[PDB]
């Protein structure tokens, strides 16, 4: 049973919000893995119809600030406005304090706006959940996952896609903190994306990945282009071939 | 029916607004009225049910004075009728304040009809349950008489009737030969027609509210002197 | 029907016949207006010993010469009592005198229904130029002067008992004992000092708490 | 409520009905060629009483932005008026950039008042946008609820499925010159029932020089030898 | 039938009732007085290997002398803390004396009552509870029901398993067992420890020592206090 | 019945049903009569009592020195109408220093109450008003129904079982202009006494009198003030 | 329709009878057609009563007496000179 | 449901409310014919006058929006008058904001935009009146346009609206397919014979009202009884 958004259940559940958050699992696939000296995002390109041109240069990964970037996994209509509002909040903080906005503060502001949307008025909840990777002066590299319920969480290896359970299980099985580096994080991300995507030998076009790294007193958010992605794919394929044949 | 006659904003499957089709029923159920354009003026007349003798002399009269030269004879739901009469008074006052002189009857009727259409267009507000005649006279424009349905538009009428028995009154109205008869005999004849319309056959005793406008009153729409029009009522009785 | 504004088909709009029957879920409260003063007795009905008895209060002094006893949703009673305090202070500030309890009750009744209607009944009691007075205000924005009123879950039985135990020429000393014996009859447990609150109204005294656990001198006689 | 709404568990039912409505029946094909973009549509007026030079299906939003659309034309008029106002406001704010293709992505993005603020009833028109003031052409589609898709060749009519199939089988391709309008007309021919003429077919072209709605003379010239 | 913020035929307010039953979904929360220290714990048991435990934030401070804990919806609770913290800073701006625990609890209850009022606003399905030392020495605990009300409690016991833990507290809420700070802490433990497994490190305790800052007990010291509780349990055959 | 749910909707058979239900609000109320004379207007209202301990409530509200009203029905949106009429009369005093004529005030009330009968979400003012006033044309008695259709009346009564009072007034309305003040008040008392069942009878505590005259400003008489009028009752219950 | 037939059949078989049909307003609507109820299935029985009113025209037996409160709730079908004509 | 009750998209992918409004135009019992010619554009509609107590002077369905543009209305008269007033306001506002007179196509576009706003949202409803507006335009010759309750503004040469609009459109399609331009005798005669073949009454020169806009003579001439009688005599010769 569902009604106008601002309701409860006889048990006391927000079943509209729960339904929206479960629907977020349906469609879209993004995952974020945090490692030392670099935190990266991996996104699954859903539609690879040959009739596109890929001129927007990014569909899932969005650059929201100099020191952070996000990746939505919900309906694009709310995703666009949420990204615009997030950039506006970050730049408003930059104007007010003359300092890059800490990632936790930005995520709290966004989840506050989502909680307001699901709290008062006859307005639909924002059916979109997005990850965030970023760097700050206080906590360094950080990763956060926010759901449409407005209850964000500070993660270090998570997925938000369709097979998010399988992806997070694969991460948990093959995640090693401390020892993890940027290259090993890339390898793990490509491996888990190959696991969650049924078609083996994933093409560089169907996968979009972005890595945030800390240069000399400056944060560089580089989206890995086709050649680098397929070189990573080739290295992963060599590793798989060696592992399979050595038995 | 069912789900289509719930709000005025909902069109019927055939393309009709049933809310106004039901608002017209209130006018059809309420007491009747008559207004005749005499040769040099317009004469009104309305019978009013004295539902109980506890009431004083004729009150909540169906006749109203919306402007100096303009009068309104209304039938239907009387409270919304009085509200619409207040609206018409405000419109006439505003027009006099802005453009000076006196508001022409055609323009006043058009504006009040547009206001009524605005009320019947939306959903939150409901169509007015009243139909009225606006009658006025001037030397320049002669005598005019416009009748507004609860949702329709003003139409020029030589002689019109609205309320419980519209057809019965209109038959004798068309029987009467207007356009050459002075307003005095027209007062007598409107009283005669109203008494021809049934008053006590199935209802209580009725009072005769008759209005005047014309060169004999140099405009200045006023209620006819009832003391001297009681004999017109007597002639109507015969 | 269900609309908070639509009238019932028979005689009187609903969703306010529902709001008035919110003292039924509320706790019992009884007040007596005598020539000596006004006696306001309520039950705290503590659910667990860990909760501080001082926290649960159903009688709050609107001003030095007005006391109010709530019965229903304490949340809504907080707002109503705050508005009563604000109105009383505004009247005193404007006219440099003590606002009459009838006027305060009238203002609170005006604010009662103006938002879903408040579901609390108030027993205002205080001294004025017209002697001590007591007023019963009800959730449906209606106030009535009363001499000995009962309100709460068992308002019927308490009011019936008060109808025959009250007489027009009583004092505070008899009023408090009558209210306490009635309360003990209505409630489930006994009238322990930690469970029963009492408020006194005097022409020459401000309305204070009833002796604060030294009021056993009144319950031992019970 | 007063916005884009009616989203049950895992669905956008109202949006899906809007997408069923925009299925329409006007193909309005679009092709992004190397030199520019061609937006061609079908004007199949009922009887000969209606006129073809009176109303148009292709509207130049600004100097080099052209627009073609789908079902619910009255909604499309308001949408194109809003797009013209938004592009004009952007050009006034950022004065004199000659903004067409550095604006085509931007104007497509600002097509969020188009649907993200639906207006109780969402718009029932999907529109294709062309711009070429960047040294490169652009073809974008905005649907009744989504956003920019950045197409290279697509159709939005009753036979949009087979139209898109024809576009891909005929190899919209990348080396095709500006005169891919022949392929666009052929794609319309598949979703056309009649002997298409100059007034029956309306097409606008947007090259690096600008946008221009082809007059019936050139439309008939291209339709000749087909 | 009807489940909106209107009076039902039998009375009550069913949407408010549903919000009040929503606290059950959440976590336990216990806390006690003692005139020497207020200590409150939550005992969260859900931490995956990939989530950072810093940002759970089940207990938060308001004005370095007032702290609150979660029971129910986390997003609503966080909005409540943000608004309440803003109001504490306002009541520090005006009325220069620091905020009192009763004042901030009253503000939180008033906000909850305001949101329960009118149909537009969802009735803030969170049950908060606030401890802290007032300006005049006395430490106090108030517990706020989601609807509109607050109550000064010696023990709060709000959340899942609230009934059993509250019964345990009211059974042996000995002031002689309160006495010392360590006695107070060990009384909060073995009471919150009773809820669910509480085996390794599930307890998440908090400490407010008079005028000290909000002290969050270190896990090793928590295990030490658990061992002391076990020692007290021993020698009792 | 669908068409009876809301005020805005119109019944297919004709007049709308919500306003017809609104007139039942005045029907479900304590009886009150009001009659004119040559020089005075008198209102006799039945002060309905909840219980013997509680007072008999308040009726015959005060508006101005020359205008007084008697309510019957929904008391909630009746003090609102009283405030509106008081404000309009005081506005008239403030603008042109003259007592607002009763007819204009009643027209204002009708116009004000007409709008809720057409605006969605606004219930009609289900209050019956018996306005007594003394303008320059002698005393006036007006009845205002929730249908916003006021009436002028020589003598009208509204309330529960008010039909008997209406019949008595109609049968005795011929001898109303030429009556002394006490005689007219006794006529009204006999009319109201005929409303209640035979068990009930007129008492000083359950009746209220409102008299306005040429030289007598509006005054609300009760028990001690009513006793001189209550004498010579000619009691035939 | 079947009930009214055998009622007329029973009346014809048993003397010149008196067919006393009550609630004629319930039987016949005033044709005030709304989709709430269009008198669709009761128009079935109404015209059935109509065609049995002329069954006893010869020998002029079995009279029809229809009792109601408001005659206005009937369409000009039963108010026919050979049909129900004496409205009292 | 409510797909067919409010202005919302149907599950099948249609909009039923405007589909009902278009039939509402058919409701009312009237027809109109618009014919564009070589140099002029004429519009004629029947004047259904029941009983002569009405004023045939003002029962018209054609009006002057500005000095050069004239409309004819088909459908409910109240919405027709409202849209005529809106069109006059738009023409005046355009002349105030822009010096030159408003082109007929632009006026039709603005009216259609207003109607599209009406079919948008849900608070209001579309106006059940179809307006055919004509006017001489420089560098364009005569121009005729139709704005519908949906918002689709188009139509040219020969266009008709009303109950029997399909038959009139078919006959006018036959006439325009016959390749011969109509002068300022043939256009009027073509319109008259079209409307006469649609409704065969021989059209006594009192039941129709024709509006004409030529190029050498601008302005919306509402031709009098003599002119229509002369045209009818010339046609029936």
């Amino acid at each position: 049973y569902d009604s106008r958004t601002t309701i409860f259940s006889p048990e006391g559940r927000l079943y509209q919000v729960e339904y929206a958050m479960e629907a977020i699992g349906h469609a879209g696939t993004c995952l974020g893995i945090l490692a030392n000296d670099g935190v990266l995002l991996a996104a699954e390109r859903r539609n690879i119809h040959k009739l596109l041109d890929e001129v927007f240069f990014s569909e899932k990964i969005y650059k929201l600030n100099e020191d952070m970037a996000c990746s939505v996994a919900g309906i694009t209509s709310d995703a666009n406005v949420l990204t615009n509002e997030l950039r506006l909040i970050a730049q408003r903080y930059l104007l007010q304090y003359q300092e890059p906005i800490p990632c936790e503060q930005l995520v709290t502001a966004l989840c506050d706006i989502k909680q307001a949307y699901t709290q008062f008025g006859g307005k639909r909840p924002f059916g979109v959940s997005l990850l965030y990777i970023g760097w700050d002066k206080h906590y360094g590299f950080q990763l956060y996952q926010s759901d449409p319920s407005g209850n964000y969480g500070g993660w270090k290896a998570t997925c938000i896609g369709n097979n998010s359970a399988a992806a997070v299980s694969m991460l948990k099985q093959d995640y090693k903190e401390g020892e993890m580096t940027l290259k090993s994080a890339l390898a793990l991300a490509i491996k888990v994306l190959n696991k969650t995507m049924d078609v083996s030998k994933l093409s560089a076009e169907k996968v979009e990945i972005a890595t945030l790294t800390r240069e000399n007193g400056k944060t560089v958010i580089r989206v890995l282009k086709q050649k680098e992605v397929e070189q990573l794919i080739k290295k992963h394929e060599e590793e798989e071939a060696k592992a399979e044949r050595e038995k | 029916g069912t789900g289509y006659d719930l709000s005025a904003s909902t069109f019927s499957p055939d393309g009709r607004v049933f809310q106004v089709e039901y608002a017209m029923k209130a006018v059809e159920n309420s007491s009747t009225a008559i207004g005749i354009r005499c040769k040099d003026g317009v004469v009104f007349g309305v019978e009013k049910l004295v539902l109980s003798k506890l009431y004083e002399e004729g009150s909540n009269k169906r006749l109203f004075n919306v402007d100096r030269h303009v009068g309104m004879a209304v039938a239907g739901l009387l409270a919304d009728a009085r509200s619409l009469a207040d609206i018409a008074r405000e419109e006439a006052s505003n027009f006099r304040s802005n453009f000076g002189y006196n508001i022409p009857l055609k323009h006043l009727a058009d504006r009040v009809a547009m206001y009524v259409h605005a009320y019947t267009l939306y959903s939150a507000v409901r169509p007015f349950g009243c139909s009225f005649m606006l009658g006025s006279y001037s030397v320049n424009d002669g005598a005019q008489l416009y009748m507004i349905d609860p949702s329709g538009v003003s139409y020029g009428y030589w002689g019109c009737a609205i309320g419980k028995a519209r057809q019965a009154a209109k038959t004798e109205i068309e029987k009467l030969q207007m356009k050459e008869m002075t307003c005095r005999d027209i007062v007598k004849e409107v009283a005669k027609i109203i008494y021809i319309v049934h008053d006590e056959v199935k209802d209580k005793a009725f009072e005769l509210e008759l209005s005047w406008v014309g060169e004999l009153t140099n405009g200045r729409h006023e209620i006819v002197p009832k003391d001297i029009r009681e004999e017109a009522e007597k002639y109507a009785k015969e | 029907d269900r609309g908070v504004n639509t009238f019932s088909p028979e005689g009187r709009l609903f969703q306010v016949e529902y709001a008035i029957e919110a003292i039924k879920l509320g706790s019992t409260a009884i007040g007596i207006q005598t020539s000596e003063g006004v006696c306001l007795a309520v039950e705290k009905r503590i659910t667990s010993p860990l909760m501080e008895p001082s926290s649960i209060e159903k009688i709050v002094e609107i001003d030095a010469h007005i006391g109010c006893a709530m019965s229903g949703l304490i949340a809504d009673a907080k707002t109503l009592i705050d508005k009563a305090r604000v109105e009383t202070q505004n009247h005193w500030f404007t006219y440099n005198e003590t606002m009459t309890v009838e006027s305060v009750t009238q203002a609170v009744s005006n604010l009662a229904l103006q938002s879903r209607p408040f579901g609390v009944a108030l027993l205002f009691g205080g001294v004025d130029e017209k002697g001590p007075q007591l007023f019963h205000m009800d959730p449906s924005g209606t106030f009535v002067q009363c001499d000995a009123r009962a309100i709460g879950s068992a308002s019927e039985g308490a009011q019936s008992s008060l109808q025959e135990v009250y007489h027009k020429s009583m004092t505070l000393k008899e009023a408090i004992k009558s209210s306490l014996i009635i309360l003990k009859q209505v409630m489930e447990e006994k009238l322990n000092a930690t469970n029963i609150e009492l408020a006194t109204v005097q022409p020459g005294q401000n309305f204070h708490m009833f002796t604060k656990e030294e009021l056993e001198e009144v319950i031992k006689d019970i | 409520f007063s916005l884009t709404t009616f989203s049950p568990s895992g669905k956008l039912v109202q949006i899906e009905y809007a997408l069923a409505a925009v299925a329409g029946g006007a193909p309005s094909v679009g092709i992004k060629a190397a030199n520019g973009v061609v937006l061609a549509t079908e004007k199949k007026q009922k009887s000969i009483l209606y006129d073809e030079r009176s109303v148009h299906k292709v509207e130049p939003i600004t100097k080099h932005i052209g627009l073609v659309y789908s079902g619910m034309g009255p909604d499309y008029r308001v949408l194109v008026h809003r797009a013209r106002k938004l592009a004009q406001q952007y050009y006034l704010v950022y004065q004199e950039p000659i903004p067409t293709a550095q604006l085509v992505q931007r104007v497509a993005s600002v097509m969020q008042e188009y649907t993200q603020s639906g207006g109780v009833r969402p718009f029932g028109v999907s529109l294709l946008i062309c711009g070429w003031n960047e040294g490169r052409p652009y073809l974008f589609q905005s649907d009744p609820s989504g956003a920019y898709f950045a197409w290279k060749a697509t159709a939005m009519g009753k036979n949009y499925v087979n139209g898109k199939t024809f576009l891909e089988k005929r190899y919209n391709e990348d080396l095709e010159l500006e005169d891919a309008i022949h392929t666009a007309i052929l794609t319309l021919k598949e979703s056309f029932e009649g002997q298409m003429t100059e007034d029956n077919i309306e097409v606008g072209i947007c090259n690096e020089a600008g946008f221009r709605r082809l007059t019936p003379t050139e439309v008939k010239d291209y339709l000749a030898a087909i | 039938d009807r489940a909106i913020t209107v009076f039902s035929p039998d009375g009550h307010l069913f949407q408010v009732e549903y919000a009040q039953e929503a606290v059950k979904k959440g976590s336990t929360a216990v806390g006690v007085r003692g005139r020497d220290i207020v200590v409150l714990g939550v005992e969260k048991k859900s931490v995956a290997k990939l989530q950072d435990e810093r940002t759970v934030r089940k207990i938060c401070a308001l004005d370095d002398n007032v702290c609150m804990a979660f029971a129910g919806l986390t997003a609503d609770a966080r909005i409540v803390i943000n608004r309440a913290r803003v109001e504490c800073q306002s009541h520090r701006l005006t009325v220069e004396d620091p905020v009192t625990v009763e004042y901030i609890t009253r503000y939180i209850a008033s906000l909850k009552q305001r949101y329960t009022q009118s149909n537009g606003r969802r009735p803030f399905g969170i049950s908060a509870l606030i401890v802290g030392f007032d300006f005049d020495g006395t430490p106090r605990l108030y517990q706020t029901d989601p609807s509109g009300t607050y109550h000064a409690w010696k023990a709060n016991a709000i959340g899942r398993g609230a009934k059993s833990v509250r019964e345990f507290l009211e059974k042996n809420y000995t002031d002689e067992a309160i006495e010392t700070d360590d006695l107070t802490i060990k009384l909060v433990i073995k009471a919150l420890l009773e809820v669910v497994q509480s085996g390794g490190k599930n307890i998440e305790l908090a400490v407010m020592r008079r005028d000290q800052s909000l002290k969050i007990l270190n896990p090793e010291e928590i295990e030490k206090y658990v061992a002391e509780i076990e020692k007290e349990k021993e020698e009792n055959e | 019945n669908q068409y009876d749910n809301d005020v805005t909707v119109w019944s297919p058979q004709g007049r709308i049903h919500q306003i017809e239900y609104a007139m039942e609000a005045v029907k479900q109320g304590s009886a009150t009569v009001g009659l004119k004379s040559k020089t005075h207007a008198v209102l006799v209202a039945l002060k309905r009592a909840q219980s013997e301990l509680a007072a008999h409530q308040k009726k015959i509200l005060h508006v101005d020195n020359h205008i007084g009203i008697s309510i019957a029905g929904l008391t909630a949106d009746a003090r609102l109408l009283c405030n509106f009429m008081r404000q309009e009369c005081l506005d008239s005093r403030f603008v042109f220093d003259r007592p607002l004529p009763v007819s204009r005030l009643v027209s204002l009330i009708g116009s004000k109450t007409q709008i809720p009968t057409q605006r969605y979400g606004r219930r009609p003012y289900g209050v019956g008003l018996l306005i007594a006033g003394y303008d320059d044309m002698g005393p006036h008695i007006f009845q205002t129904c929730p249908s916003a259709n006021y009436f002028d009346c020589r003598a009208m009564s509204i309330g529960a079982r008010s039909q008997s009072a209406r019949t008595y007034l109609e049968r005795h309305m011929s001898e109303f202009m030429e009556c002394n003040l006490n005689e007219l008040v006794k006529h009204g008392l006999r009319a109201l006494r005929e409303t209640l069942p035979a068990e009930q009878d007129l008492t000083t505590k359950n009746v209220s009198i409102g008299i306005v005259g040429k030289d007598l400003e509006f005054t609300i008489y009760d028990d001690d003030d009513v006793s001189p009028f209550l004498e010579g009752l000619e009691e035939r219950p | 329709a079947k009930l009214v037939r055998d009622a007329f059949a029973l009346a014809k078989e048993k003397a010149p009878s008196i067919i006393f049909i009550d609630e004629l307003d319930a039987i016949g609507t005033k044709r005030f057609d709304s989709e709430k109820a269009g008198d669709r299935e009761v128009q079935r029985t109404m015209l059935e009563l109509l065609n049995q009113l002329d069954g006893f025209q010869p020998n002029t037996q079995v009279k029809v007496i229809a009792a109601t409160n408001r005659v206005d709730i009937l369409d000009p079908a039963l108010l026919r000179s050979g049909r129900l004509d004496r409205k009292i | 449901g409510f797909d067919r009750h409010i202005t919302i998209f149907s599950p099948e992918g249609r909009l039923y409310q405007v589909e009902y409004a278009f039939k509402a135009i058919n409701q009312g019992g009237l027809t109109s014919v618009a014919v564009r010619g070589k140099d002029c554009a004429v519009i004629v509609t029947q004047k259904k006058v029941p009983d002569k107590l009405l004023d045939s002077s003002t029962v018209t369905h054609l009006f002057k929006i500005t000095e050069n543009i004239g409309c004819v209305m088909t459908g409910m008269t109240a919405d027709s008058r409202s849209q005529v007033q809106r069109a006059r306001y738009e023409a005046a506002n355009w002349k105030y904001k822009y010096g030159y007179e408003i082109p007929v196509d632009m006026l039709c576009k603005r009216i259609a935009d207003i109607s599209q706003v009406y079919t948008q949202n849900a608070e209001m409803r579309p106006l059940g009146c179809c307006m055919i507006l004509i006017g001489i335009d420089e560098e364009q010759g005569p121009q005729v346009y139709k704005c519908d309750p949906a918002g689709y503004y188009c139509g040219f040469k020969a266009t008709a609206a009303g109950v029997k609009q399909t038959e009139s459109t078919s006959f006018l399609e036959k006439k325009v397919k016959k390749k011969f331009d109509w002068t300022f005798e043939q256009t009027v005669e073509t319109a008259i014979t079209c409307l006469s073949t649609v409704l065969s009454i021989d059209f006594k020169p009192s039941e129709i009202e024709v509006g004409v806009v030529t190029v050498e003579n601008p302005k919306f001439r509402i031709l009098t009884e003599a002119e229509i009688d002369a045209h009818l005599v010339a046609l029936a010769e």
